[PDB]
């Protein structure tokens, strides 16, 4: 956190238009009030799904080290971290992250592609510390990211 | 009650009328061209064809005014009959008195016969000014289509206010036919023109008056092109060019509806085309999905192994399909974005359904 | 009524499109339906007006006499018997056709135009039987048209 | 209250100039008209009255001086009592300064007497510089209007923020009545171009002067169709001759709207055809159906007694009445879809009358 | 069940008739524009050669000919088929009888051995008719594409009623990328058409029958320019010239809608902009009546203190900070009135949206 | 958090280099620009001045190359720290390896030293070609504007993702004022293709290659005029030519949206005129009604008694002020159902509104 | 049924394309889900008519052999079975199809074309078996198709 | 008032048009009326601000001198008096014209323009008669305006 003061308060000037309110905070009503100002039809679910996603240490509304976290995501045009997320977004048929990793291996391991013979789910199999299978991302993400 | 029936006798009177007038106009159109052109091929030592032809174009002249004025007084006598009233004279007025002087007088100029192939090109302006008729074409046409006559668009009019008397016939004729009449009308115009216009041009051997040297300006003058090799510039030739120039740049302009009418795509087809090309899109994204871990997992492969210049090579082959597969992901949203939009009517009508069958 | 057999075909073919019911007689409801089917907002004042003026001696709905009267009105292009009918609307300030002559004609005898001076308003009242002023077109319908 | 009668006051004096202004545009046109026509026309030697124009022509432009300082007085008055001050000198500034400058340097250009017929080179230059007071005619008519004296369109444009101030006359005049003003714009320039263009090419009996030879180039530009006949070498006749060109080509724009609104089509009369393709429709289809059963009961004796061609006929009859069925079906399809959509305007007002009447 | 299995087989064949058809085309057009260059190029001594020449066009003709009869034969053979079929003679449609005795006519006319060069003008018109068979791409392009194979296809478009046989492909080709095709067919016609033009303007020792010279004096034409270097005399160039005049003036109105369809402005920009101009204006205000105030206040700091000609300048300046102040405030209210009321099909939604929420 | 200012850093070092590609650009077009003149006017090889000259260009050029170099090699450290990665080589810019070596061979060529007006083109080739390096300007320009730079916007426009690579500057452009640039560039482009155009054209003397000559055809051909006054025959002037005339007939398409929506009429005017034509139009149908119950008493009195040619003329002024009070009835019908009927947003708006303020 | 293998697949996938649920089979409430999706606002009416002239058996919403059947229709472009349905329900104006055989001939065997004498009426009398007239189209069918 | 009698029924027609009842004073709610038949959407809040500042003297609705003077004031393109206005508005964050002079002076003294050190503030306190500060517009206009 090396930001220099003209660039501090250039954010604090952004910091300043977001929050309408100013007790340091706007509510999600009128984070849903904003959103539908540009022109979008907002919804209660996607309202707390932007609030629960974005917030943290239970503090809730918007913090400033949180928004500042969340803009220095979202300013690179590509990557390999935010972008690798489909991987186990599309692939789950049931749609609850909750699919068996041998039935979508199987299943997806044929559209014109083909790698070995249920050595990749062995392989899978133990890549999972407990062996979980299914749609365990923590241990595929340490073995792809790093 | 009898008024329905003098109404509808007068009507076919009109028509009658209106069919004489076009083919006594259509008569002597033709004398008029029978006379022309007979100096600059054959012979004026005839005598006897062109003085026949002249007295047969006057008795045509004569009978066309007679019918001219048997129509008007068919008109005013309509006129009389639906504003009931006992008085000959208090029909006319100003402005039906006009009109009938200068139709009078629009018939009243004729070419007479006084008593090479050098006529003198001053002799002939009568002649030449027999095409003033074509004004007599509409009058005719517009009454000749028959829909008046059905009392039941009539009826549907009242109830109602259209007040169908021009301008009518004119619309619905361009909602049934496009340019069906349009591209007829621009391609038989320019016969017309070209022999209107090879007049001013008639001097002996000067390579210039003859029909087919003269039907070459003209098709240019309505194009853009207009290199102009001809360059006419006899008397009132500026003037017949330019106002070929100017009727060609207004033609110019057209079409462009009737082209983008049928080149214009159905909601119907639509509907069926968003939806195969979400599907397609779904394939494809499920395509770049499992290339994206196909190559992903080899990474790892060579993590686990010794690391070399193929691992590199996949690496980049890494970073292309991820590249790939956003390009795919944001085609698709701006699809399903655009899909998702518009749909206004029917998303209004459903919405409005909605609304109706919730009741209490 | 002397239509010859080929017109009264022709008027009964009209008859028949303009009944769809078939009874012989489309009802005032069916009416207002072909009415907003031609794409005129309907109200019930107007519907009822409509069949008010159309409909005589009491029978209600549509006549064949009756239709062929009001078409053999509505042909004529122009008159001075149907289009003469404004004389008495215009100039009804109040709108009901109860304003007095007296005030209408001075009112109304001055927009850049001079007649005479209170001999029209005597004309006027002897004009009527009763001397009954206000608005009563009948004696000057009786002296327009004949 | 006195402040709306010296307004009214004010704007009356500036109405008593601005008439002013186009009357002496008349002799400020015949400052240069008839000193140019005379110079050429005729011999050098009438030096009798060159003199008298020359006087007559600088009084002129000395009260076309004192006319616009009178004028710029009175605004400077109007805009003095309009803001309620006190002080002459806070009233001017700079823009307006040069404003007036620059319509004195413009007014200030003129020729003056010096003291074969031939104009030696450009003197006349000044003179030609006199054409420039063309802008004098839109502040004129603006002013000159009587839509703005009126007050109660001032009281109802001020509770919606509407700014009279400019182009408002101009947007009326065009929706007003478009073509004739336009048509009118077109038409009379064409002169004045004609008679500007033959600046330098009179020369002595060059082919080029004379006015004539110059009123048809520019129409052929203007058209451009380009016949180049003859072309001006000169390098003003060349820039005149571009700027003719790329004018008239931005003239060449729009003028094809106008058709397009005049071929206009309104509820009443759509609905009314609605309803006749709709009888004509279901006419047709009751015939059509007609026509097939009646050839497939005629195909009925030859199939129960067997001939030559005669059930190959048959067949064929059927098979083009079934065609003529499918077209008819599927272009009343079409119609009946066509006059299903593009009802939202009344389907909304409907179904909101629906909505309003049904209350609980 | 098995018509489906014909049906397909007999589409399949089709495929592969066409094929054929197109690639015998292109050997067709091959063996020409290699006869008539030879005979203008060298000499023509080598009568071997064009024998050879002549009897592999007619073996080409023959072969053509026959894949044309097993196609339509075949089709008929699908649309016999696809209904209750007996004979073979039954359905035998006259008007598809006429079609195919006008494409055995149009392919009958062909160049045959007869037995200093550029053939002249009078022979070899058959060989110069093989333009013809251009008519046969359309046909083939849009059975060789595959959608027509799609059950799914067909399926989802059944429930819609749309009918699939004409023109519907290339409304689609037209939506997957327009311009594509038509930037290459425009490029493209330029050179078949100086082609075709340099045999007219073939000739013996002038400078009109070489290529390059022909090449020239159609891409004057469709600029709309007509410089006229060259003038086809020829009254076979004098059509063929007008018909290239008109058919660029009717191709001149393209790219105009795509170049403002790529030029479009979706929603998103524009909420964005909006954004931007509140932001921009708010602070703009701002600073305006900052400083309209610091004026003010100046103004009456300098009021009773060294009252002089020092103090006049203040109240011009005040002036200007007033005019300022009203042009910002002006301009914010015309952008955000217009803002407000600029949603549409967003405004409905939303209150459609509250009025279900609303419930009881 | 150092990407931030990492990033930062790199932004403005790139657009510190792209100022300076743009200033050395303008150097070496204006090195190659005075050679050219120079050798053709003034002074042939008075000294040493046009070898001073290309030892000048050479060192601009070779300062280029060094310039291109650091500019795309600091884009690809930018794209290096965009991705967290620790190999040099790992990304290396495999497609756009292609683009930095053309883009490098674009600017590696250049004119230089070989070691009476006698130019020849194969050694002003490599000058000419200097046209090529106006490719900078739009990587100049994107980096010029600011709007990147701001971080409160990225910040906005996270949400309702919309990418920023291209194409958005000139959206915005294009938005702010339409008429700022497009008559700049088309005013200036005229100057350089004049330039080109007389480059490589000047024989030896024969009025062609020099500036004043060349510089007058082009507008002519750009207007789409034509006068065949004089045409390029090089085969490089032909094609030049041919793509001016092309360029400029694409460019013909314009002002369209000048016109449009700019010559607009929005809803305070249209309403306020409404109004306007209202009131107007009832004092026109009260003043027609009082003069034809006038007219009524008068035919009246002279019916009374005295029944002459003076009741007659009465009669008929009665006839003539009927249908004339027809004509007001039916433009008031026509105005007021144009105005009840046009109004869609105000009256949707304003019934939600109503149905919302119903509640139960 | 001898159907190919590749081409059982490719409607395979059609009939996966159409069952969203893959229950094996959708129901009519996702039938009108379905076809309003395609842009067509639904009526029950509608879609009971749809579902029951579709539906064989009893077995209810679809069934793969019924999808078979109904997909061999609707892909000849023309024919002379289901296109000659508009014979029997052109003419029927009480439109139940029950209006009287003998009244229908009368009526419209004299727009513009003319056949015999009541010898077609004695004809289709006789060509039901029972006798029965009015809208019989199984006899009429049998007659005339084969 | 010294209106010359043509002025007089100059303006006596336009009051007619503005007063359709004509009792001599339409009624805020066909003010209203008239307003949203002009085509602007009312809300009853703005009506009464507008009923509020026009009217005088509590007579309500309208009155003919209230009516000459209003037209009198919106007359003038420009001026010193009617357009200073912004000056107690702009500056009103809280927005009811209460807020402290010395905040506002200090944070508006800034953008981007400095006058003096305290001087500014000593001299609005003294403007005011009882120095009230806060906003306080009557002192500031008397001392700006005149
Ligand atoms: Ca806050
Ligand atoms: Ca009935
Ligand atoms: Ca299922
Ligand atoms: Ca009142
Ligand atoms: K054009």
């Amino acid at each position: 956190d090396q930001l220099t003061e003209e660039q501090i308060a250039e954010f604090k000037e952004a910091f300043s238009l977001f929050d309408k309110d100013g007790d340091g905070t706007i509510t999600t009503k009128e984070l849903g009030t904003v959103m539908r100002s540009l022109g979008q039809n907002p919804t209660e679910a996607e309202l707390q799904d932007m609030i629960n996603e974005v917030d943290a240490d239970g503090n809730g509304t918007i913090d400033f080290p949180e928004f500042l976290t969340m803009m220095a995501r979202k300013m690179k045009d590509t990557d390999s971290e935010e972008e690798i997320r489909e991987a186990f977004r599309v692939f789950d048929k049931d749609g609850n992250g909750y699919i068996s990793a041998a039935e979508l291996r199987h299943v997806m391991t044929n559209l014109g592609e083909k790698l070995t013979d249920e050595e990749v789910d062995e392989m899978i199999r133990e890549a999972d510390i407990d062996g979980d299978g299914q749609v365990n991302y923590e241990e595929f993400v340490q073995m792809m990211t790093a | 009650l009898g008024a329905l029936r003098r109404r509808k006798r007068l009507l076919e009177q009109e028509k009658s009328l209106a069919g004489w007038a076009l083919v006594l106009a259509g008569t002597g159109i033709g004398l008029m061209v029978l006379h022309a052109e007979m100096l600059w091929f054959g012979g004026c030592s005839w005598a006897l064809y062109l003085f026949l032809v002249k007295c047969t174009i006057s008795i045509s002249t004569f009978l066309l005014l007679c019918l001219i004025v048997a129509f008007h007084a068919k008109e005013v006598q309509l006129f009389m009959t639906d504003n009931g009233l006992r008085d000959w004279r208090v029909a006319l007025t100003g402005r039906q008195a006009a009109q009938i002087v200068l139709e009078l007088v629009v018939c009243g100029l004729h070419p007479a016969p006084v008593r090479p192939g050098f006529l003198g090109q001053g002799e002939a302006l009568l002649s030449l000014a027999m095409l003033l008729r074509l004004y007599l074409v509409p009058r005719a046409v517009l009454l000749r289509s028959g829909v008046l006559l059905n009392a039941s668009y009539r009826s549907i009019g009242a109830l109602n206010q259209v007040r169908f008397r021009h301008w009518f016939v004119a619309k619905l004729y361009m909602n049934t036919h496009p340019g069906r009449l349009l591209l007829g009308l621009t391609l038989g115009l320019w016969l017309t023109t070209a022999w209107v216009l090879s007049v001013a041009e008639r001097q002996a051997v000067n390579a210039t008056g003859h029909l087919s040297d003269t039907l070459w300006l003209i098709p240019i003058t309505f194009l853009t092109i207009g290199y102009g090799d001809v360059v006419p510039g006899t008397m009132w030739g500026k003037i017949v060019c330019l106002c070929t120039g100017v009727m060609g740049v207004c033609c110019t302009a057209l079409l462009v509806a009737v082209v983008a009418r049928k080149l214009e795509f159905n909601k119907a087809e639509k509907h069926v085309h968003n939806f195969m090309m979400d599907i397609q899109y779904t394939k494809e994204m499920k395509e770049s999905a499992a290339r994206v871990l196909q190559e992903a997992w080899m990474f790892y492969k060579h993590t686990r192994r010794k690391e070399s210049h193929a691992a590199r090579r996949h690496q980049r082959k890494l970073l292309a399909a991820i590249n790939a597969f956003r390009q795919v992901k944001l085609k698709h949203r701006k699809l399903r974005e655009q899909v998702n939009s518009m749909v206004d009517i029917s998303k209004m009508h459903m919405i409005l359904y909605d609304l109706q069958q919730n009741l209490s």
